[PDB]
C-alpha cells in the first residue's frame, strides 16, 4: 500500500514516508544518460524492469501525466475463437511445464470436459521438482472450477436435460465421477493461500484474491458505485472534462478481461463473471446515446469538443457476441 | 453401541476444531503393495545364514538382526540392499486420501516411506515436512509431517534411518528434538492411531509414560482395530485401564480375513459421513441440540434472518 | 403483521397421448410475459390489400421448484409438447373472502432453456425454467381461461 | 494506442481584495452542470404589464485535486467570497495542433461541502468540493470568457 496506481497507469504516493523509489525510476525513464551510468548488470535489471512496465502500461508519475492514449491487445486465441487451429495445438507434443498448462486450458474450451482433469492431475504431480511457485496454485484453482463444472453439469443433465434434449446423454463416465467426489470431497478454497509457505506467501500475495468469492465481489461493487454515479450526470445536463467515469469503466473492463484470458484461467465460461460484461458494456452503449443527443448553450462543446462516438471496434464486437443471451441484447435494442 | 458413537462423537469434535493428529503405521503402508519389514529381515537374515529364519521374527529380533548385519558386512552391504529393497516407486491407495479428509493439523507417520508424503501434495496442504534435526528449525508452514523414523530423501543411507538396534537404544541422543515435538504435539492434541500394532515397545513405553505424566490431564488417544477377529473384552478392559480408548472395525462390518481395505475404509468413512443429525434419536434430543446452538446468542438483541444460514453451519 | 403481504401460485405441465403429471407446486418469479409488435413487411402492391392481420404475438413462461417428479424421471434416467396448467385464485377487496379461483390452459409450450446455469457456487437449488409459447397453424391454442366465483 | 485517449484540464481559484491565491489545481472529476428552471412562483400577474424572463438560472461546479497551499493557508491560519478562473485549451480536429486556450473566470464562488466523508477504508486524498456561484444586485455575474486562437 506504499502507492496507488490508477487505473490510467498514472501513479500518486499513496503511504511513502521515505525516498519516492518510484519517481526516481520515471526520473531513470527519460534520463538516458543516467540511464549510462550503471552497470551492465544493473543496465539490464532496468531492461528486464523496464520491459515489464511498458507491458504493463505504467507510462509516468500524476504530476507529468500528459495525454494519454493507452493501448489494448488481447492475444489469447480462444478470445480469437480460432476453434480449429488449437485443435492441432492439443495434438502437438508437450515441451515445458508452462506449455502443458496452456494445453490444459485449451482442452476445457473444446468441451472435451473429461481428459482436462486428468492433465489437471498429471501436472499437479510433477509441477514441484522444477520448483516454480505459480504453475502449482493456478492449476488447483482451475481444477475446483472444473470441478464444480462437472458437478453442475451432471445434475442438469438428470434434472432438465432430459426435457431439453430428449435421451438421458452421459458425457462423463460414472467411474471418473467418483474419484473427483473423492479427492475433492472436503475441499474448502478458502485456505489455499493459508496453505502455501511463506516463502510463496511473500512474493504472491497478489494472487490471493483468487481463491475466495471476494474477488468477483470487490470488482463488481466498484461497477455499481461507478454506475449510480453516471445515471445521475444523466439526469443533470452535467459535462465532465478529462477522462469521463465512462472511460473509466472500459479500461477496467478490458484489463479484467486479459488478466482472466491470457494467464489461461477458466473462470470465464461462468455465470457470474458473465454477469459483470454485461453491466458494464451495457453502461458504455448506454451512455452513447445521450451523448448523441442534448443541448449546449455556448461552451459545451467548447468542453470536449469531439467525442469517441462509442466507435465500436473489433474486441467490443467480440465481447458481444458471447456474453449476452438472445433476450439480453433485445433489452438494449429497446433504449 | 454407545461406546462408539461416543468414540465418533469426541473424533468429530475435534475434527471441527481442528484438533485431530492422525498416527499412521504400517498398516496404512501395506495397502499400497509397498513390501514389509519381516521381508527385509527376511532378506539380512538369508544372506547372513543362507536362509530364511523359520518361526515368526520375535521383536527382539527385528532389531537384532541388522545389528550383526552391520557388525559382519558393513555400512556399505546395508546400505546397498537398502536401496535394492526400497528403490521403487509405487501409486497411493484410496485410505491416504481419506487419511487426509480429516485435515488432520498433524500427522505422525512411522513408516520409512514417502507415499503419505505423494498423497499430501496431491492433495494440495502445504506440510512442513520434518524429518532430519536440522529440519525443525527451517520448517515453514506450521503443519508437520513427523516421519520420526527418517527417510531417504537424503539419501538411501543407513545412517538416516533408525534400522539397528543401537538407534533405537541411541534415538534419546540421535534424534532428540523429534522426541521432544512429539512429546508435546501428544500433549496438545487428540491423537488416533490406525494402521498400527500393539508391539512397537518405544511407542508404547512413550505412550506409557504420557499417561504417568498428565494423570487425570491426559487426553486419552483413540485406537482403531481392524484385525478380522473382533477384540476380546479381557484386551479392551486391560488396554482402557492402560489408557487409551479402542474402536473396532470388526464390530462395525463383517468381510474376509484379507479384506483389509474395505475395513479401513468402512471406519474412515463411518468418520467422514458420521454427520450426527443421523444420530438424533429421539424426540427431545430435538431440542437440546437447538438450545445447544442458539441460546448463546440471547446477548444480542435481535438478528438478520438470512445469517442464521452460518449457526447452522 | 405491520407491512408487507405475500401471495402464491401453482403450476402445472403435461404431455400429451396422455395426462403425464407435471407441475411445480409454487412459482415465486413466474414471469409471464406477453408482447407484439411489427417491424416492416407487405410487398405494397396490388392497390386492394383487402387485408392485413400480421401480429406475431408471443407467450413467455417462467416457474420455480425443485421438484420433477419422482417416477419417471427415474424411469427415463436409465417431444408430444409439453403443456402446461396455470391455477390460483382472486379475492375480493369488499370482503377479501375466498370466492374466485382461476384456471390457466396452454396447449403447446416448448422448453427453451438456457443449459449453462453453470454458476460460481452452490446455490439454493433454484433451477428456474423458461418455456415460450407455440402454436401451430391450424387453429385456437396458447391461452385459455376458466374461473371460480360463483356465488 | 487502441482505444482511449486523454486530454487535460487545469484549476484555479483566488480571493477578492488581493492577490490571493489560495486554492486547488486540477479538478480530476471536474464535474460541470448548468440549469435554467420555471415554477408557478409568478402563477398569477395583474396582466397589462411586459416580463420578467426570471429562469432561476444555477451554476454547479467541482474541482478534486487539494493540495491548497501552505504559505497563505498557514497566513490564513492566524466574506469576500473568492473568486475563479477557469482555462483549458482547444485544439483543431482537422490539424490537432495547439492554436487556442479557453479563458473562464467566474465572478462569485463559495464553497460548501458535505463535511464528512467517514468513508469505511481511508481514501486516497483528493476531497471533492463543490461550488455554488453567487451573484449580487449589480450586473453581469455568472461568467466571462476569453478565447485564443488568433493565428
Amino acid at each position: 500500500y506504499d502507492y496507488h496506481f490508477e487505473v490510467n497507469g498514472t501513479v500518486v504516493r499513496h503511504k511513502n514516508k521515505g525516498f519516492g523509489y518510484m519517481e526516481r525510476f520515471f526520473e531513470l525513464k527519460e534520463s538516458c544518460d543516467e540511464r549510462s551510468k550503471l552497470s551492465k548488470k544493473q543496465y539490464e535489471r532496468f531492461n528486464a524492469l523496464f520491459n515489464f512496465f511498458e507491458k504493463n502500461g505504467v507510462i509516468c508519475m500524476a504530476k507529468d501525466a500528459g495525454t494519454l492514449n493507452t493501448s489494448i491487445e488481447i492475444n489469447s486465441l480462444a478470445y480469437h475463437g480460432k476453434y480449429d487451429v488449437m485443435k492441432k495445438f492439443i495434438e502437438e507434443q508437450s515441451v515445458s511445464i508452462e506449455d502443458d498448462y496452456k494445453k490444459a486450458f485449451f482442452l476445457a474450451c473444446l468441451g472435451r470436459w473429461e481428459e482436462s482433469y486428468d492433465l489437471y492431475s498429471n501436472i499437479i504431480l510433477n509441477s514441484i521438482d522444477e520448483s516454480n511457485g505459480c504453475v502449482y496454485y493456478l492449476s488447483q484453482i482451475n481444477r475446483y472450477r472444473i470441478y464444480q463444472s462437472i458437478t453442475q453439469a451432471v445434475t442438469q443433465f438428470n434434472g432438465l436435460g432430459l426435457l431439453t434434449f430428449g435421451r438421458h446423454y452421459k458425457p462423463f463416465t460414472d467411474e471418473f465421477l467418483a474419484r473427483i467426489e473423492r479427492e475433492m470431497t472436503n475441499f474448502n478454497i478458502d485456505d489455499l493461500f493459508n496453505g502455501m509457505p511463506f516463502e510463496f506467501q511473500k512474493k504472491y500475495k497478489i494472487l490471493e484474491f483468487l481463491s475466495d468469492n471476494q474477488f468477483l465481489y470487490d470488482d463488481t461493487v466498484k461497477l455499481f458505485e461507478l454506475t449510480n454515479k453516471v445515471r445521475s450526470e444523466m439526469s443533470e445536463g452535467s459535462y465532465s472534462f478529462g477522462m469521463s467515469s465512462d472511460i473509466v469503466v472500459l479500461l477496467r473492463l478490458y484489463d479484467n478481461l486479459r488478466f482472466l484470458y491470457e494467464n489461461c484461467l477458466w473462470s470465464v465460461s461462468f455465470h457470474e463473471f458473465h454477469q459483470y460484461i454485461r453491466n458494464s458494456m451495457s453502461l458504455l452503449i448506454e451512455k452513447a446515446e445521450y451523448e448523441r443527443t442534448r443541448d449546449i448553450d455556448e461552451l459545451g462543446f467548447s468542453f470536449f469538443g469531439k467525442k469517441s462516438g462509442f466507435f465500436m471496434e473489433y474486441y467490443d464486437f467480440v465481447n458481444i457476441s458471447r456474453h449476452f443471451k438472445i433476450d439480453d441484447i433485445k433489452n438494449l435494442e429497446r433504449s | 453401541d454407545n461406546n462408539v458413537v461416543e468414540c465418533i462423537k469426541e473424533i468429530t469434535e475435534s475434527s471441527r476444531n481442528g484438533k485431530l493428529v492422525f498416527f499412521v503405521g504400517a498398516g496404512v503402508s501395506t495397502l499400497s503393495d509397498y513390501p514389509q519389514w519381516w521381508r527385509l529381515v527376511d532378506k539380512y537374515h538369508e544372506e547372513l545364514y543362507g536362509s530364511p529364519k523359520k518361526g515368526n521374527y520375535s521383536s527382539d529380533e527385528y532389531l537384532r538382526i541388522p545389528q550383526i548385519f552391520y557388525n559382519v558386512k558393513g555400512e556399505m552391504a546395508f546400505d546397498g540392499i537398502l536401496k535394492d529393497f526400497f528403490q521403487v516407486d509405487k501409486p497411493t491407495n484410496p485410505i491416504h486420501d481419506k487419511i487426509l479428509a480429516m485435515n488432520p493439523a498433524h500427522v505422525i507417520t512411522t513408516n520409512y516411506d514417502n507415499l503419505i508424503d505423494t498423497a499430501c501434495w496431491k492433495r494440495g496442504k502445504y506440510f512442513s515436512v520434518i524429518s532430519a534435526e536440522e529440519d525443525v528449525a527451517n520448517a515453514t508452514s506450521s503443519r508437520y509431517l513427523l516421519k520420526v523414523a527418517g527417510d531417504f530423501r537424503k539419501g538411501f543411507k543407513g545412517e538416516n534411518v533408525v534400522l539397528k538396534e543401537d538407534d533405537y537404544l541411541n534415538y534419546d541422543q540421535n534424534y532428540p528434538l523429534i522426541s521432544n515435538l512429539m512429546k508435546t504435539i501428544i500433549a496438545t492434541h487428540t491423537i488416533v492411531f490406525i494402521g498400527y500394532g500393539l508391539g512397537d515397545y518405544n511407542i508404547n513405553m512413550l505412550l506409557n509414560w504420557v499417561r504417568k505424566l498428565q494423570k487425570d490431564s491426559f487426553h486419552k488417544p483413540f485406537f482403531i482395530r481392524t484385525d478380522p477377529s473382533p477384540i476380546e473384552n479381557e484386551t479392551l478392559i486391560y488396554y482402557e485401564n492402560k489408557g487409551l480408548r479402542i474402536i473396532d472395525a470388526a464390530s462395525l462390518i463383517d468381510s474376509n480375513e484379507y479384506d483389509y481395505l474395505e475395513r479401513y475404509s468402512a471406519v474412515m468413512d463411518l468418520l467422514i459421513e458420521s454427520q450426527e443429525n443421523k444420530f438424533i434419536t429421539k424426540d427431545d434430543e430435538v431440542i437440546d441440540y437447538i438450545y445447544g446452538k442458539i441460546s448463546p446468542l440471547f446477548a444480542l438483541q435481535y438478528i438478520r434472518k438470512i445469517d442464521l444460514k452460518h449457526v447452522f453451519e | 403483521m405491520k407491512t408487507v403481504i405475500q401471495d402464491t401460485a401453482d403450476v402445472y405441465f403435461k404431455r400429451k397421448s396422455d395426462g403425464k403429471l407435471v407441475f411445480t407446486a409454487e412459482a415465486q418469479t413466474a414471469s409471464f410475459s406477453q408482447a407484439i409488435s411489427e417491424e416492416k413487411l407487405r410487398g405494397g402492391i396490388g392497390n386492394k390489400p383487402l387485408y392485413i392481420l400480421k401480429s406475431e404475438k408471443e407467450i413467455n413462461l417462467t416457474v420455480k421448484n425443485a421438484f420433477f417428479d419422482l417416477e419417471w424421471l427415474a424411469m427415463t434416467q436409465g417431444s408430444e409438447r409439453y403443456e402446461v396448467e396455470y391455477r390460483t385464485i382472486a379475492y375480493n377487496p369488499d370482503t377479501e373472502e375466498v370466492y374466485s379461483d382461476i384456471y390457466i390452459q396452454f396447449p403447446n409450450v416448448s422448453p427453451s432453456g438456457e443449459f449453462e446455469m453453470s454458476l460460481e457456487n452452490g446455490n439454493a437449488l433454484a433451477p428456474e425454467i423458461k418455456f415460450e409459447a407455440l402454436a401451430d397453424t391450424d387453429t385456437d391454442e396458447m391461452a385459455v381461461v376458466i374461473e371460480a366465483s360463483r356465488d
